[PDB]
């Protein structure tokens, strides 16, 4: 669905205005100093992501800026942007709903969650609502398989969802508020629902089990 | 002293978009000086 | 004497004592739970002693390959030429079904950070780069906060723990590519390029990140190192069978009553693991169809094999599968097994880096064939064709992802061929 | 003195340290198949057509990139080596377009000729093929990129020899595409050389398009006079007409490249 060739358009072209704010230039200076001198190209992924956080997406002008700041050919920045899926090369809604659909989440009825969002928002997979508020896509495993059907909005994981719960998150996001992240089924973490089965005794303090030699 | 009914990891509820980089910037004062290959870039 | 049954690990022997975040993850909570204790003595003991403790410990990588950690970490225990030496901690957990590394980062961050220092001192490394996938934003922030506390306490940085050894810990975020979990694709991403794996040789221990010596260790493999050095290798080696020792983190997911992450002893029987910790299969153990022992990359096994199979590297190899990341994906008899594995092939088609021919063109090919087996729009002669196609990807690719796409298909054909041919017979009758 | 002894099909050959399996086989006159390896570009090891068996080794190694170790016996014609090539050739032709009659590379294609010698004789691909969009990189090089086999020769040449980092890979997996991403012309004085290194009809000569087939051209070896370098060329004629100019190898003058004016 996402083309990997850039054709200039009025809203996306080399003349589209982008430049890091003075605050971000200070952040870039700390990033570029995490790597050995003579390997500034190592900062493409962080800085290119920092551009997206400021701007919400990456226009062709944003990529060209990161290329000159780091002194790498612009093509080597285009390769990174097109390779990685967290970079948005087209505008997205301020709330990017990402529903995991890999098998462990699929076995626990992640199709119902997908249907719930499509009905509530009235959009199909890959579309943006006609208010620039929500964008919906399917994504691969997000690292929360032990949790029942889960989604990611921007930076937060909403886990153990049900068709009822996910609709509430959209409602809570719709008006003004940021829903609390995490499981929505009475759990707090990967813990087994129905009572813990391990780690039920006071943790042993410093110096326990230490061998004589050390 | 054995309270285990509370999720003691709630700081992340308030993290913002620039939280990660702000911590990275604050850590620049502790870093040891970086190594140098000997050139400004492989293309030099 | 040597044990005969395994499981029922005591909380007195669990390395990850805050696996559920029920206590304070910040510093002064980790210290109260045995972290950062007597670290200077371990560092001053010597790199040879630390490696000797990990070699005797029998620890093997928890990333999916299970190589002997002590043997691997010794490749960097060599004279230092002009180049620096780094340690890369692989926090890119992206294997479907795997969530163990996510919990270590967000609840026991100071165990990982201490493990970096202990692992670095063993390898004579100057700094540690922790590569954590970009979707773990909040977890990465927790790790970053913990690293700040360690620096302020003098635990890492200049004169770490008072040992006279300098060590920095950097956190680097990925940008959403499962392939960047590979040890050489992860290095390429750190260098600011596409996550495309290199060929070996050269190995990362001779030419790695920035072209310098490097070791890539999984989060779990590193977080356990400080405890091994404190409690010795004998204590850790006393668990599990021979050459499979230690305590492993399992992620029981799928069709179970209580999907959870739990720490359990190596060689624990799979039936005991599912029933005791996960509350059994949904609908009763007799409702079990198949299990993926170690995440998507490992082939599935049917019910007949799950009843007497132990969860360790060697036991699962005899069952024509692997331990992988110890993520258990359970499927009950209501599951569409063909569609369950077809979606796993579609996953690999979306994560293939495209570099090399057998996986750029083959895994996509296997996807199209599988999408026709779900519907039965094929003839039975194609099953053997799909078996050969998988064998042309396995071992002919640059990295192991190509093997990870072939193995799921092989398991399906191995243990569920009657379901494949029945599906095609149904379709043929209707469209006759 | 520092040479080490290896074996190619049992025949002993003395090679220097760091010599690859592909280069050891050259000394005995054996040419391993290849698509991505070029002796004047960096090693890539992505096409996987050079896989060869090493005796006692379960896993085939990439000849182009694998340094040869002392005492190894390279089996360039074993069943495992032959099956490895047929498997890679099968994948390489799966999505390839049936363009040979209308493709300017027909008759001198490294994909055709290594399919005849090292691949299988028939297809078992029952799906639909993949088609890709065509880039426009100038008035010299015509790009029909459905034929590209993602070998990255053009990427490494444009970068390491012409010193122009304008070509790269956009996308990922089976949708990985070689191109410029943006609309950019690849106009360097050595740009025309990506026509030669490209083993397929993805990159062809626009001035030369559709004018001849390789078997009917007569080859005359001559010298370029457009500059003072004296580059060695081959003049391709047909029925008394000059059809095109190709580079001719000379290690001491021009290697196997020529400038665009010469071409
Ligand atoms: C396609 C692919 C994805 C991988 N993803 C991970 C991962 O997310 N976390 C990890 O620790 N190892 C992963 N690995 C395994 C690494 O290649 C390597 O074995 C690991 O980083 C070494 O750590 P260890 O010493 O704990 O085994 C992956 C391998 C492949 C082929
Ligand atoms: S097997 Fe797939 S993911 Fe691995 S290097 Fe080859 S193309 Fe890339
Ligand atoms: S590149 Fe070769 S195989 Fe492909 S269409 Fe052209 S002549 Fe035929
Ligand atoms: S265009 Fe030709 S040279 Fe470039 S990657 Fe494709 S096949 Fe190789
Ligand atoms: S399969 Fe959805 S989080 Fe892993
Ligand atoms: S010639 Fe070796 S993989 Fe291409
Ligand atoms: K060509």
């Amino acid at each position: 669905g996402a083309l990997f060739v850039h054709r200039d358009t009025p809203e996306n072209n080399p003349e589209t205005p982008f430049d890091f704010t003075p605050e971000n230039y200070k952040r870039i200076e700390a990033i570029v100093k995490n790597y050995p001198e003579g390997h500034k190209a190592a900062a493409v992924l962080p800085v290119l992501d920092l551009a997206q956080r400021q701007n919400g997406w990456l226009p062709i002008s944003a990529m060209n800026k990161v290329a000159e700041i780091l002194q790498v050919p612009p093509m080597r920045v285009y390769e990174v942007a097109t390779f990685y899926t967290m970079y948005n090369r087209k505008p997205v809604g301020k709330y990017h709903i990402q529903v995991c659909t890999t098998t462990p989440c699929m076995l626990r009825n992640s199709d119902s969650i997908l249907e719930a969002i499509q009905k509530k928002l009235g959009i199909k997979v890959g579309e943006t609502t006609p208010d620039k508020l929500f964008t919906l896509i399917e994504v691969e495993c997000l690292g929360a398989c032990v949790n029942a059907p889960m989604v990611q909005i921007n930076d937060n994981y909403y886990e153990d969802l049900t068709p009822k719960d996910i609709e509430e998150i959209i409602d809570e996001l719709k008006a003004g508020k940021i829903p609390k992240p995490g499981p929505r089924s009475g759990r707090f973490s990967c813990e087994p629902a129905g009572g813990l089965t391990s780690l039920t005794e006071p943790p042993k303090g410093p110096g326990f089990g230490v061998q004589a030699g050390l | 002293p054995f309270d285990n009914t509370t999720y003691k990891n709630l700081q992340h509820h308030d993290y913002s978009t620039y939280t990660f980089l702000d911590l990275n910037l604050d850590l620049s004062k502790f870093r040891m000086p970086q190594p140098s290959s000997g050139r400004e870039s492989p293309r030099h | 004497p040597k044990k005969t049954s395994f499981g029922s690990l005591k909380d007195e022997d669990r390395i990850f004592t805050n696996l559920y975040g029920r206590h304070d993850w910040r510093l002064k909570g980790a210290q109260s739970r045995g972290d950062w204790y007597k670290t200077k003595e371990i560092l001053l003991k010597g790199p040879d002693w630390i490696l000797g403790e990990v070699k005797t410990s029998g620890l093997r990588g928890r990333g999916g390959a299970g190589f002997p950690t002590g043997l691997k970490w010794s490749f960097m225990n060599k004279p230092s030429d002009g180049r620096p030496k780094y340690l890369v901690v692989n926090a890119d957990e992206g294997e479907p079904g795997t969530c163990k590394d996510r919990e270590i980062i967000r609840h026991d961050p100071h165990k990982l950070v201490e493990g970096c220092l202990v692992g670095g001192r063993a390898m004579g490394a100057r700094a540690a780069y922790i590569y954590i996938r970009g979707e773990f934003y909040n977890e990465a922030s927790n790790l970053q906060v913990a690293i700040r506390e360690a620096y302020e306490a003098g635990l890492i940085g200049k004169n770490a723990c008072g040992s006279g050894y300098d060590f920095d810990v950097f956190v680097v975020r990925g940008a959403g590519a499962y392939i960047c979990g590979e040890e050489t694709a992860l290095i390429e991403s750190i260098e600011g390029k596409q996550g495309k794996p290199r060929l070996k040789p050269p190995f990362p221990a001779d030419v790695g990140v920035f072209g310098c010596p490097t070791t890539v260790a999984n989060v779990e493999t590193v977080a356990v190192s400080p405890t091994i050095c404190r409690r010795g290798g004998a204590w850790f080696a006393s668990f599990g069978r021979e050459r499979n020792s230690g305590t492993k983190l399992f992620n029981i997911s799928g069709h179970v009553n209580n999907p959870c992450t739990v720490e359990e002893e190596m060689s624990v029987p799979l039936k005991e693991l599912i029933e005791k910790h996960a509350g059994g299969v949904t609908g009763g153990w007799d409702n079990l169809l198949a299990v993926i022992p170690g995440g998507s990359s490992t082939p599935l096994i049917p019910k007949s094999v799950c009843e007497t199979v132990l969860m360790d590297f060697d036991a699962l190899i005899q069952a024509q599968t692997g331990l992988g990341t110890a993520a258990v994906i359970v499927m009950d008899r209501s599951t569409d097994i063909v569609k369950a594995i077809a979606r796993l092939i579609e996953f690999y088609k979306h994560e293939s880096c495209g570099q090399c021919t057998p996986c750029r063109e083959g895994v996509d090919w296997m996807n199209k064939v599988m999408a026709r087996f779900v519907r039965g729009d094929a003839r039975p002669a194609e099953i053997d064709s799909l078996w050969e196609i998988s064998k042309q990807i396995e071992g002919h690719t640059i990295c192991a992802l190509g093997d990870g796409a072939a193995w799921p298909v092989q398991g399906l054909i191995r243990h569920f061929r009657p379901e494949l041919e029945e599906r095609m017979q149904q379709f043929a009758q209707q469209h006759q | 003195s520092n040479l080490i002894e290896v074996f190619v099909d049992g025949q002993s050959v003395m090679v220097e340290p760091g010599t690859t399996v592909l280069q050891a086989c050259e000394k005995v006159g054996m040419q391993i198949p290849r698509f991505c390896y070029h002796e004047r570009l960096s090693v890539a090891g992505n096409c996987r057509m050079c896989l060869v068996e090493i005796e006692k080794a379960p896993k085939v190694v990439a000849a182009c990139a694998m340094p040869v170790m002392k005492g190894w016996n390279i089996l360039t014609n074993s069943e495992k080596t032959k099956k490895a090539r047929e498997g890679v050739m099968e994948f390489l032709l799966a999505n390839h377009p049936l363009d040979c009659p209308i493709c300017d590379q027909g008759g001198e294609c490294d994909l055709q000729d290594q399919s005849m010698m090292f691949g299988s004789d028939r297809s078992r691909f029952l799906e639909g093929k993949r088609a890709v969009e065509d880039k426009n990189i100038g008035p010299l090089v015509k790009t029909i990129m459905t034929r590209c086999i993602q070998c990255t020769r053009c990427i490494r040449f444009a970068s390491e020899i012409a010193g122009v980092d304008d070509l790269g890979t956009t996308g990922r997996g089976n949708d990985m595409q070689v191109g410029t991403y943006i609309e950019k012309m690849f106009m360097s004085e050595l740009s025309g050389n990506i026509i030669d290194i490209c083993p397929v009809g993805a990159l062809t000569s626009k001035p030369y398009a559709f004018t001849a087939r390789p078997w009917e051209t007569r080859k005359t070896e001559s010298i370029d006079v457009m500059d003072a370098v004296g580059s060695n060329i081959v003049v391709s004629t047909r029925t008394g007409e000059v059809m095109r100019i190709l580079p001719r190898m000379h290690e001491d003058i021009n290697e196997e490249w020529i400038s665009d004016k010469t071409r």
